[PDB]
RNA sequence: AGUUGGUGGGGUAAAGGCCUACCAAGGCGACGAUCCGUAACUGGUCUGAGAGGAUGAUCAGUCACACUGGAACUGAGACAC
RNA sequence: AGAAUAAGCACCGGCUAACUUCGUGCCAGCAGCCGCGGUAAUACGAAGGGUGCAAGCGUUAAUCGGAAUUACUGGGCGUAAAGCGCGCGUAGGUGGUUCAGCAAGUUGGAUGUGAAAUCCCCGGGCUCAACCUGGGAACUGCAUCCAAAACUACUGAGCUA
């Protein structure tokens, strides 16, 4: 409603909790855009936007172990709370295991390549 | 202030070979080393998490004489100096000036090494030092004042360094009763009978 | 070659048809010193066989925790029943910084620099399962990147 | 809770009021005794604590407790208090210094004296 | 009128001083526009005895700074 | 070159003077959210075109009476 | 209700209701005005892993005061320990 | 010149390192909490012993911490304290999706400032230390300017969830 972001994550996180194998959502800039960074890191297999007037999102999802591989994903710059980081204050997931996911000016994209890039924005989710 | 008293109660109390009196005799036929001092030296009882620590940090302290206040600053420095904890804690007491030359061996306990380092008998790099708590460094010559040199105390002690076991990072000169210290030691070059990790958790309560 | 250690010792009773009964709950931790940890319980009516019967239910449920080496990999947080637990990895020196609870666990699990602190309720019992689930939970950086089909590089 | 909510009215702190209001932030104050007398504890205790009121030099009227076996004073004695309540007296907060102005140290004190005033002999 | 003096910036029996750009009505120690140098008295082993920086105080003495009879004495001394 | 501030006018039933409200935006110290703040000005119009509800921007400038220290840039919207 | 603006004049080293004459009814306030209690402020200090919390000795910058209230004089500078 | 002029304080039931005896017997008393003492007290008084500290040792008074016990970091509201009796609604807070613009937020850099001292890092001088001091770092802020347009704000144009 108010945060599709997050219904994003939480419908990923959900699936995940119930062993499903893809996920249906309608799409955005922000929802593509962030499935590119979770695939090019390995967490999800594959995305893509069924391009019709109305477009959905759809995810397909990865399993190692039979657990799933995301085993934690937190959403962080809330609309009630928007939280903007420097390149130097940028989140590290784990101790660098993880991906916080950052909104910079060149692009969505992680943190690790956000430090290298050199440029800060809004710390939108973190992954494990 | 040093403490002054019996010194078989201190090795008594833990159980282990503080190096309070010469290397003439062992301790047990000095003193009964198998039982704590005092009335109740039969008994038995395990001690608890938080004494095995304060045990561990008199032996460090017993073993040097050093007050914790000193050790405390010590800890202090070693906490604020690079690196871990644990080594820049033991580095940091071992180069006192007493603690030295009774690794030179002029002095065959450190408390007979505090005394004559105490009595301006003892010049390092060529100026006389008479504190115990001075810190020597790395290529620091340190010698004994020339109208000490006679003094059967380091000349008796000398000998007894012989069968104490032969400390790597100093060398002496016999003729010359002077020696130079070369690097501080590393953990290998001290006792492992010690647990210096205790020293560090002790101190965060 | 086992190093056990004693969390806590617990006189429990239970009333019957005239006066009550006394019954000692001890919960142990055991473990190789490097790489295995295992926690157990045991109620017996005295504290000698208390102790014991802790013992072999310790060895018996253990597991493999991937510490990084002389230390923990990631800071973690843990959480079983109102008991939370923060673990952090610390640099080489640190002594332990844990509860005595919990402090137990990670000497026996051979973490020996490691920063942590007990959130909610500090229950020897529950913290114990609390850093149990944490250490169980570890997971090393080669199988991080096995999950997410990359080498390495996704440092 | 809500970060909304907080931003209105901030999180509040309470300041804990002192147990010794009388003293009023300083170590100790000196007071003559109006009244020495002996009161009875509370349902565990039995004995007879010796307590006396003491007038403040700052107009409080509060009872201390007097330490030690066997005391010297009686109405009209100056007496320096500190603090530190006894929890099976009711309503007394705060301690008598032994050994300061009129109150004498405890007679054939050997351990503790510095706590009670004693004399070394 | 804007002045070079000396702030004494030591400890007991072993002075220490700084060559300070005021003006003259402030107090020894307290305020100053500017600190140029120093100068060591006691001064024994790798302690500088006198550090001048040299442009810095040509411009305030263009601009009519007064120094006092000390560092008239030290300014020459620096370059002599 | 010269800081001139934007916001929206509130009265007008002045001489020769307007009152422009400023939107600012600080976050807070510890909670970390942007809350929108106020800061009513007395602005100074030698003569008087803006009427209320108008964009107007205003310079730090001469005090001119006792709480008008800002006067109009121009009317970068007209509430029509 | 000089209260908030405007106009003329006066006044200051200088702008300004700083003062005055006249005109208008304005100005501030839940973004806390006004009122009550407390209090010199800051760099800093203590504690804390940090975020924070407490505090404003020594030293340094600013301010206000000089037995209480008020006033001007001289002087570049004071309403002057 | 001569060891000659120089050791005391608190504590020992658990928390907390350190225990026996004697006298007392819910009296005397101790006590930060649990609590001890009513006739065989490691908890009272004394002795011995030990423990910790040491020209200092304890008590008080006060702040922070522990206290995640005002929880931004970092808490809760079925029964432990906590969902207004329930609607509507003002200020406010937050707002589906697409394109373009702008650049306040946001990001990077530069400049000025953020007094000195202090905090911190590397050195230097007092026999060392406390202390002094050189340089650097920092002052997480503000102001201006220059770049960027993923997201927020604004503007313009749309779409139907």
């Amino acid at each position: 409603m108010q945060d599709p972001l997050a219904d994003m994550l939480t419908r990923i996180r959900n699936a995940q909790m119930a062993e499903k194998t893809v996920v249906s959502m309608p799409s955005s800039k922000l929802k593509a855009a962030v499935a590119k960074v979770l695939k090019d890191e390995g967490y999800i297999a594959d995305f893509q936007i069924s391009s019709e007037v109305k477009p959905q999102l759809s995810i397909e999802l990865k399993y190692f172990e039979g657990k799933p591989v995301i085993e934690e994903v937190k959403r962080i710059s809330r609309p009630g709370l928007r939280q903007y980081k420097s390149v130097e204050q940028l989140p590290k997931v784990r101790g660098g295991l993880g991906v916080s996911i950052v909104s910079t000016n060149k692009g969505v994209m992680t943190d690790r390549a956000a430090r290298a890039a050199g440029v800060g924005g809004e710390v939108l989710c973190t992954v494990f | 202030a040093r403490y002054i008293g019996p010194k078989c109660k201190l090795s008594r109390r833990e159980g282990t070979d503080l190096f309070l009196k010469s290397g003439a005799r062992a301790l047990d036929s000095k003193c009964k080393a198998e039982n704590v001092p005092g009335q109740h030296g039969q008994r038995r009882g395990r001690l608890s998490d938080y004494g095995l620590q304060l045990r561990e940090k008199q032996k460090v302290r017993r073993i040097y004489g050093v007050l914790e206040r000193q050790f405390r600053g010590y800890y202090q420095e070693a906490s604020r100096r690079k690196g871990s904890t644990g080594e820049n804690l033991l580095q940091l007491l071992e180069c006192r000036l007493d603690n030295v030359v009774y690794r030179m061996g002029f002095g065959s306990t450190r408390s007979e090494s505090r005394q004559l380092v105490s009595h301006k008998a003892i010049t390092v790099n060529g100026q006389t030092v008479n504190i115990p708590s001075y810190q020597v460094k790395a290529g620091d010559v340190v010698a004994v004042r020339e109208k000490s040199k006679n003094q059967l105390r380091i000349a008796q002690a000398l000998e007894l360094c012989g069968q104490r076991g032969r400390v790597e990072w100093v060398e002496v000169d016999l003729d010359k009763k002077a020696g130079t210290f070369k690097s501080a030691p590393a953990r290998s070059d001290l006792s492992a009978d010690i647990n210096e990790n205790l020293i560090v958790e002790l101190y965060s309560k | 070659g086992y190093i056990e250690k004693l969390v806590q010792v617990n006189r429990v009773a239970k009333t019957v048809k005239g006066g009550r009964i006394f019954a000692f709950t001890a919960l142990t931790v055991v473990g190789d010193g490097k790489g295995r940890v295992g926690f157990g319980r045991g109620k017996a009516r005295e504290v000698p066989a208390a102790i014991q019967k802790a013992m072999e239910a310790a060895r018996r449920n253990m597991i493999q925790v991937d510490l990084n080496g002389t230390t923990l990999q990631y800071p973690t947080k843990s959480a079983h029943g109102a008991s939370k637990v923060y673990m952090q990895p610390a640099s080489e020196g640190t002594g332990i910084i844990a509860g005595g609870a919990m402090r137990a666990v990670l000497e026996v699990a051979g973490v020996q620099n490691v920063l942590a602190k007990c959130y909610g309720s500090t229950n020897p019992v529950n913290v114990v399962y609390a850093t149990f689930k944490g250490l169980k939970n570890m997971q090393a950086p080669e199988a991080v990147a096995a999950k997410r089909g990359k080498s390495v590089e996704e440092i | 809770a809500t970060i909304n909510q907080l931003v209105r009215k901030p999180r509040k702190r309470m300041v804990d009021k002192s147990d010794v209001p009388a003293l009023q932030n300083c170590p100790q104050r000196r007071g003559v005794c109006t009244r020495v007398y002996t009161t009875t504890p509370k349902k565990p205790n039995s004995a007879l604590r010796k307590v006396c009121r003491v007038r403040l030099t700052n107009g409080f009227e509060v009872s201390s407790y007097i330490g030690g076996e066997g005391h010297n004073l009686q109405e009209h004695s100056v007496v320096l208090i500190r603090g530190g309540r006894v929890k099976d007296l009711p309503g007394v907060r705060y301690h008598t210094v032994r050994g300061s102005l009129d109150t004498s140290g405890v007679k054939d004190r050997k351990q503790g004296r510095s706590k009670y005033g004693a004399k070394r002999p | 009128m804007v002045t070079i003096r000396l702030a004494r910036g030591g400890s007991k029996k072993r002075p220490f001083y700084h060559l300070t750009v005021t003006n003259s009505r402030n107090a020894r120690d307290g305020r100053f526009v500017e600190r140029i140098g120093f100068f060591n008295p006691v001064a024994t082993g790798g302690e500088v005895r006198l550090s001048v920086d040299q442009e810095r105080a040509t411009y305030w003495l263009g601009q009519g700074a007064q120094p006092s009879e000390r560092v008239a004495q030290l300014l020459k001394d620096a370059a002599k | 070159t010269v800081r001139t501030l934007t916001g929206r006018v509130v009265s007008d039933k002045m001489d020769k003077t307007v009152t422009v409200l400023i939107e600012r935006r600080v976050k807070h110290p510890i909670y970390g959210k942007y809350v929108k703040r106020s800061t009513k000005l007395h602005a100074h119009d030698e003569s008087n075109q803006c009427r209320i509800g108008d964009l107007v921007t205003i310079r730090e400038t001469r005090p001119l009476a006792k709480t008008k220290a800002w006067t109009l840039v121009d009317i970068v919207e007209r509430a029509v």
